């Protein structure tokens, strides 16, 4: 039935890759999200500053692009408001349907 | 002492509350500056300078309501930190106010619910006021009531639903709402309270003699139903009665904890003569099927407990006398394993009559809160506004959208049509 | 917050809009200026709905106005209540569309389409919280349709999660103001019933009725039916910006009405309707507005009430009135006309009240109705469309904008399944 | 201290400069003879640095006009504002370099460099400490293209440690004004790349359009260009010379600003830009001044923003606002714009707020962007100067005056070495 | 007899203490000429006439803000000697405020702080007040500590550090100051406070009710919590604390000396009322993710040492009452080595608000500077806003050109990841 599939396609190439400059970089993850059915994707940033580095998906979370994550590597949680187009903060902790994209710690990067 | 908060969940919750504390103002003289010219430090945390404030979290997503507080003549009684705003409401849509919506402020709530625990050294518990037909009363109930008792588990959670009518709505999904917020909150919640507004409609024609009931008028009754069952915390008398004590009494069993009111008298100024209106007369005006503020038939069931909590000048002598007949009486029956069901309480206090309004200046009064089994029915009839809109499927599509499952309404059901056959456990008879 | 972007595309839409800012600005002490002299706070205190403060006090109006040959915004901004508009706003082209579906949706709207977009753009971005985007529009003329269904295909691409209503004025039974608008209508609704939650269908025909018959006019003027249809238009969204009793707003007019994800077009009703002397004749009581409503009369689609049954029923009031009076009419005209009402929803009416009348008026029904008397309007033009298709009459202007036989049958396809779905959720059952 | 000498050479330089010294003239209360008449004692607190005071209280401008013929003078000196220079310091000679680069470098420039040279030696000792040496010229003409980059290759030779900015206008995408300016700004280019530490690249071409559509003037005279010019010109030193609540000179938009000492090319731009009516249509405050600076319509240059990336970016604000404000914008628009930003350049965003507004407003941004979006203004240049040179045509006006193909050749080497840095480090990510 | 004196390094402390000696003359009756109408010579030194001039040299390269001083309403105060001025800024360059043009007019600074130190028979201390964001405060302080304490030694160094912050700066280089001044200061440093500026727009915005502050106001509440570090010298409680107590409680080790600071109440003129303000209810606003005037969260590293330096009408019951509360609380943690880690501090002066300011006249108040293990993530932070603009070699060409080895920064990022695991040193729990 339901699914996010219109949702971030909206969020990857008009918030975050929407610059000429990663517009051939656009086109070599646009081909990797229409040959899945995932109900539930999901977009995991590096910095609190949301670079993006990699694309992921959630059931009700495998790498499309760390490969599996849990609930304890999260610190911050983002939802992408259609309205003003920027990643807003989440006060709630739960990886829900809500939840657009999040952060990991920076134990995980160095 | 032993202090009690109010929470004001959706907009039927808070509309009821600025009656509430416009009705307390008037019992303990305090100024809606909250000036004044000590045993009601329950409901109010005074200053250190001469103020009193309430224990209030007005919460709403929508801020529309919520605007006219802080113009009305009580902005300066609440503490400007209490009023909780939001963006956008549930908008009568129960997938909006648990997952969607109310999810995201559910942490500015409990947060000030935690600045007011701490004040209170012999904290009692919660008056929740809510109803069951709107998204914000619906959803962020249910949301709500799961985290307080996990974050307390040992307090008295106590729910005022304005319930949903058989006849006279004003919403097409308020049956979609209802099997949503009573299983999520069959656990949590208490001792919750119906009240129905068609049945205030006819006791606001019958015995009140007005054919216009504006809402400012619906909520003053329920304001004095409210100011009644907590009238033996702000006052004393002699025999008290305690928000612990109620759940014992009124409620046999795990399930089946659902309460509905009924107060007297109900007259206008004009019939304030022409009867006297004695303490055994106010009685029969408890157990008759016209002043049951929920539309259900007492004659189609029984009484499990009874509970009168009188007010004013009562004499102990006369209740006593007064409830001997009635269980002499043929019609009114008993629950014939409970042997005999009843629960005085008598305050000092008279009602006092908000200016302005539609009651007389009375010296007693009685709010009944009865356990009967005539809201079974009842029960047996949302159901079938359930089914009728269920088997074609219709308005699935916004509840799935927002973070809803399919198969989250079947189990719904599953468990309301469980709740049917417990009030039907109650009327038969063990027999030996 | 709950901020409305206002689109005004096709000639009819502008000419609706300016009768209808004409409208909201009575509503709020609004000068032809910009600035406010209003006796009520009330009116500033949901002033920023569709509105943005400019500096030294003034206030604009947050719409955006789209043609595509300069002929109608002319007119505006010489008119009155027109200066008041933001000039970045009126974004129009030159070529004009020539009453040609195909050339304002391939061939004119795609060199116009990214100077609307970005102006939307601007005018979310000096809001608080989004809540909708109401465009005006028709469903027979090429701009108002060709550009009317191009913006919610890029708009809902931008915005998946807000609420899309169009007001379009629907081609009528008896008249037909244009040849080939059985071709323009069954291209609209191919791209209203994809991408919009609510639609609402008001005709030209019924609405002469109404000001013949029982406004007893005696030369109505378009300036009289758009002064009509700015009434139903401001009142839907008087309930989401002031205090009412028991308030609604435009999500609360969507989960209440709509029961199936297609089957979203409302037909309206206003009440009171009076005359210039015979006021005098009758009382204003809410039992007196509530049967003025329910009439076969009243409805400004051009069908037939009791040809058909409703669904859902959202009657928002206005005015200071009392509730029970209003519950009990409301449960009054189900009882007796239970008939007419399906058997599968019970209480199927949502009431809205409010708790400011019109200005000057003491109170006002703003009925909403979705019905299945809507079945043979889609029967009537799907006809109008098949007979003038067998034969292929005036093709060749739309096959040499790029267009094709293939499309052609998909909206015939998709109209005669609307036309199934009415019929299937008409009489069924249990 | 911390004062500046200007240098104006061409005969753009010393039409700018005129309307630069009418600029600053009234910023500190200025009379075209000379003395101070103006209201705050902050226009006299720092009037020294661009000022002598002489006798009697006379101030003298610390300008220093340079051409080659007398045609521009003498237009200056007939005007208004040009008798308050000192009449030494107008150095100029009378073969006129023709618009020629050859001419005005190697014949002409040495003849009159000399007493160039002195004027500088002699203009720098009245200053307390000095600062830099402002300059404005273009990359076109002859004079403003050879006598510049004559300057520069001596000054900085009698100053090592100074700062050296050129205002330079640069030349435009579709109009070619002059037949041989893609050979003029190679020869130039090679002389600013390897001397100065700031180069404002300012194009003709998109500041028409500015005019055009944002300001909705009619005639575009340069009058009305280089007035929008020294805005520009006005606010990066209007930090040196007024109390800030963060301040900002020459140096801070030096080292926060220039990652490499190559790519140190900017890009203006300026905010607010309203019409003669339309300003009474918006909002004056820092939300809506940050969003009208990063449209592709505010960069002077004709570039697009959106092709390429940004590495540093400056923002100096005029009158008087709050600092949170400022702060939430400037991030609010990096955070929305991920993309356009460079990764391994954080916080890039150089801030400075000033307490002095421009003389009637009340808030003002001067933007400073540098970016990766020049690359193709030199893959413009740099194509236009091959093509050229492969039937090598025009060449025998530049062969005359001593001049070989060794030289075209490095300075083709020179600039498509320039071309493969804003390559390198704009996909070098980390 | 016991004299402390202060120097204002780069523009964000001059900035600063423009605003602490206007707070210092509302706590004494000291006009702007030092007229006044005898505990109070700790920061004074006076004149045979009625005149009292502080112990203060404010030291600027850049000759900008200084003449605002020179100019504004102290101009009747400071003696002009105290007042060093320069030709040009180092200009957000640390190797042009340490190498170049602050070596210069060194001399000049510590000449004037030598006729400073022989005023004072009770030589105390230093209070370097800076930031690590520009290059004078940067890099003159780091050129300023070595000096004083090859000079001195043995006295406390206390500085105010500005520290920069995560998500929002006004500097493109802020990351090659900070690492550079902190190696810097590291041997001669005694402890450094720490303030950010981002943390304080949310405590401007939420507590405050003020979406536009000035830097006027945010340099308010940093001197409220400087006068009242220092109020313990000026002023007798019940439980006083000198500048040379600090550095004893507050440091566990000679590395880790980076005390967070927080006041509390801040409050609004019309959020005054409608609450009391307990010393039991002003403790438990400090201890919140919420008010840390650093952003980072507190709930993400333990406790080493707090300090909680109360002050007005405060009686030392509830002080033990209320701590004896919040070592028992569940997310508050401790350090597994440190038995029990506060020290408090009384003192017997309201905290006195400046005319034409947006803070309440509360009657007490708390200055709470808590070291924390939560501010190591900061330093893992930015050294990675240093490694991105170091791998690619990017702004080396400024350092160079002026007296900087290319070796020595990736000297002092080693010396810095050292810093990093003595706060993993301090996490582990060294078990029997
Ligand atoms: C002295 C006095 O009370 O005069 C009334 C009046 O006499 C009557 C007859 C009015 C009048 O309406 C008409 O004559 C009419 C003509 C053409 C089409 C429709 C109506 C009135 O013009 C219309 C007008 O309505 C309003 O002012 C509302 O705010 C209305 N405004 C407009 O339609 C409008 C008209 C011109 C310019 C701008 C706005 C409105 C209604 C719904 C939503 C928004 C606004 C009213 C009460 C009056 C007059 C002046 C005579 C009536 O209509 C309305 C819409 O109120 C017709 O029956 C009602 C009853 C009113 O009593
Ligand atoms: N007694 C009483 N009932 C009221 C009043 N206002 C609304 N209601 C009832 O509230 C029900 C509708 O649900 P609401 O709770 O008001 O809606 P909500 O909780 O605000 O949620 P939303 O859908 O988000 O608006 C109906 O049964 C109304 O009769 C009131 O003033 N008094
Ligand atoms: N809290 C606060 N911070 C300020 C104030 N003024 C400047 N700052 C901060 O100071 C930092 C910059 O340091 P500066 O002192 O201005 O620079 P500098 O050391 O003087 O050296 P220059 O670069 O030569 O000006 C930035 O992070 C500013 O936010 C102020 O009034 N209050
Ligand atoms: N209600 C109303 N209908 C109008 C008005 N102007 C035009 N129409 C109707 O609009 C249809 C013609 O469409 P039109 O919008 O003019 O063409 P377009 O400009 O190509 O969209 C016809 O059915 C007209 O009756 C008006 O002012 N009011
Ligand atoms: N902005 C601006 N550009 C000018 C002005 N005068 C000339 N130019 C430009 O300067 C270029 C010609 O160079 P010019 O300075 O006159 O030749 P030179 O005297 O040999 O340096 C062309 O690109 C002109 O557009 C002016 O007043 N303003
Ligand atoms: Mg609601
Ligand atoms: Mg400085």
């Amino acid at each position: 039935s339901k699914s996010n599939k219109p949702i971030i396609h909206n969020a990857i190439s008009h918030c975050c890759l929407a610059g000429k400059v990663n517009e051939p970089h656009k086109n070599s993850i646009l081909e990797e999200l229409e040959k899945c059915d995932a109900n539930h994707y999901i977009i995991l940033f590096r910095d609190a500053g949301c670079q993006f580095r990699a694309l992921y998906c959630y059931y009700p979370i495998y790498k499309l692009t760390p490969k599996n994550i849990t609930k304890k590597m999260i610190d911050k949680l983002y939802k992408y408001s259609s309205d003003r187009k920027q990643f807003n903060l989440i006060p709630a902790k739960t990886m829900s349907v809500s939840v657009d994209a999040l952060t990991i710690h920076n134990h995980l990067w160095q | 002492m032993r202090e009690c908060i109010s929470i004001h969940v959706g907009q039927a919750g808070v509309q009821i509350g600025n009656a509430c504390w416009e009705l307390y103002c008037l019992e303990h003289g305090i100024q809606p500056d909250g000036q004044m010219p000590d045993s009601f430090n329950t409901f109010f945390s005074e200053t250190g300078a001469g103020k009193h404030v309430p224990r209030a979290v007005f919460v709403d997503l929508e801020p529309t309501v919520i605007d006219e507080v802080r113009t009305g003549t009580y902005r300066q009684l609440f503490h400007p930190e209490q009023l909780i705003t939001g963006k956008e409401d549930a908008a009568n849509n129960y997938a909006r106010g648990h997952y969607t919506i109310g999810k995201e402020i559910i942490d500015l709530v409990l947060d000030r619910i935690r600045k007011l625990a701490d004040q209170c050294t012999g904290l009692q518990g919660f008056l929740v006021f809510h109803s069951f037909g709107g998204g914000t009363g619906s959803g962020f109930t249910s949301l709500l009531m799961e985290r307080l008792s996990v974050d307390y588990g040992k307090k008295s959670k106590l729910e005022f639903s304005i319930y949903p009518a058989p006849q006279v709505s004003t919403a097409v999904v308020e049956p979609y709402n209802s099997i949503l917020t009573t299983h999520t909150t069959l656990e949590h919640s208490d001792c919750a309270f119906m009240v129905d507004n068609e049945a205030i409609y006819d006791i606001c024609r019958r015995n009140l003699d007005i054919e216009r009931p504006t809402y400012t008028n619906l909520n003053r009754l329920i304001s004095q139903i409210v100011s009644s069952i907590t009238a033996s915390l702000r006052f004393d008398g002699a025999l008290n009665v305690d928000l612990t004590e109620f759940q014992t009494n009124l409620v046999p069993y795990p399930r089946i904890h659902f309460p509905l009111a009924t107060y007297a008298p109900v007259i206008s100024a004009e019939k304030a003569y022409h009867e006297q209106l004695s303490v055994a007369e106010i009685t029969n005006a408890c157990f008759e099927p016209a002043n049951q503020m929920v539309k259900c038939d007492p004659r189609h069931g029984k009484y499990m407990a009874c509970c009168l909590l009188y007010r004013g000048d009562v004499v102990p002598k006369d209740v006593n006398a007064a409830i001997a007949t009635i269980k002499t009486k043929r019609s009114i029956q008993f629950v014939d394993w409970c042997p005999t069901g009843f629960k005085v309480g008598i305050n000092y206090q008279p009602p006092t009559v908000v200016p302005g309004g539609d009651l007389a200046k009375v010296q007693r009064a009685v709010c009944m809160l009865s356990n009967t089994t005539a809201i079974a029915e009842a029960w047996a009839r949302l159901d079938h506004k359930f089914d009728l809109m269920y088997a074609k499927r219709a308005f699935v599509h916004w509840y799935v959208g927002e973070g809803m499952e399919e198969g989250e309404f079947s189990e719904a059901r599953e468990d309301m049509a469980a709740l049917e056959k417990d009030y039907e456990e109650v009327g038969v008879d063990s027999v030996e | 917050m709950r901020e409305i972007v206002h689109i005004q595309a096709g000639q009819c839409g502008n000419q609706i809009g300016a009768k209808f800012w004409e409208v909201i600005s009575d509503e709020h002490g609004i000068d032809p200026t910009g600035t406010y002299h209003g006796d009520s706070d009330l009116q500033l205190d949901r002033i920023s709905v569709y509105y943005n403060e400019a500096t030294g006090g003034k206030y604009v109006p947050r719409a955006i106005l789209v043609d595509l040959e300069p002929g109608t915004m002319d007119s505006v901004r010489s008119g009155p209540f027109g200066q008041i508009f933001r000039p970045d706003n009126f974004v129009f082209g030159q070529s004009g569309a020539g009453n040609n579906w195909a050339k304002g949706h391939y061939t004119e709207g795609a060199e116009l389409v990214d100077s609307v977009l970005d102006v939307v753009r601007k005018e979310a971005e000096s809001c608080d919280c989004l809540q909708g985007f109401q465009l005006t529009h028709s469903l027979g003329g090429g701009t108002g349709s060709g550009m009317g269904t191009l913006l919610i295909s890029k708009i809902r691409e931008e915005y998946p999660d807000r609420i899309m209503n169009t007001f379009s004025v629907v081609p009528s039974p008896k008249v037909s103001d244009t040849v080939v608008e059985p071709y323009n209508a069954t291209l609209s609704v191919h791209q209203l019933v994809e991408n919009t939650d609510e639609t609402y269908c008001i005709d030209n025909e019924a609405l002469y009725d109404i000001c013949f018959r029982t406004l007893k006019l005696t030369t109505p003027t378009y300036g009289d039916l758009n002064h009509l249809v700015s009434a139903t238009m401001s009142g839907v969204t008087t309930c989401l910006r002031f205090p009412g009793q028991l308030n609604a707003d435009l999500r609360k007019l969507a989960v209440n009405m709509v029961p199936f994800p297609r089957l979203h077009f409302f037909m309206p009703g206003f009440a009171p309707l009076t005359s210039r002397g015979s006021q005098q004749y009758r009382a204003l009581t809410v039992p007196e507005l509530t049967q003025q409503v329910f009439d076969a009369k009243n409805m400004m689609a051009a069908c037939d009430p009791r040809h058909g049954r409703y669904l859902t029923v959202a009657a928002v009031f206005r005015g200071r009135m009392s509730m029970k009076e209003v519950d009990e009419q409301m449960l009054n005209v189900q009882n007796k006309n239970s008939s007419y009402f399906v058997e599968w929803i019970p209480n199927n009416v949502k009431t809205a009240v409010c708790d400011i009348p019109p200005r000057g008026l003491k109170m006002a029904v703003t009925f909403i109705g979705n019905s299945t008397a809507i079945q043979e309007l889609f029967k009537r033009i799907s006809e109008q469309f098949t007979a003038m298709f067998r034969r292929k009459a005036f093709l060749h202007w739309y096959t040499g904008e790029g267009m094709d036989e293939m499309e052609f049958t998909e909206a015939e396809s998709n109209m005669n399944d609307l036309v199934s779905e009415y019929q299937q959720y008409q009489d069924a059952t249990a």
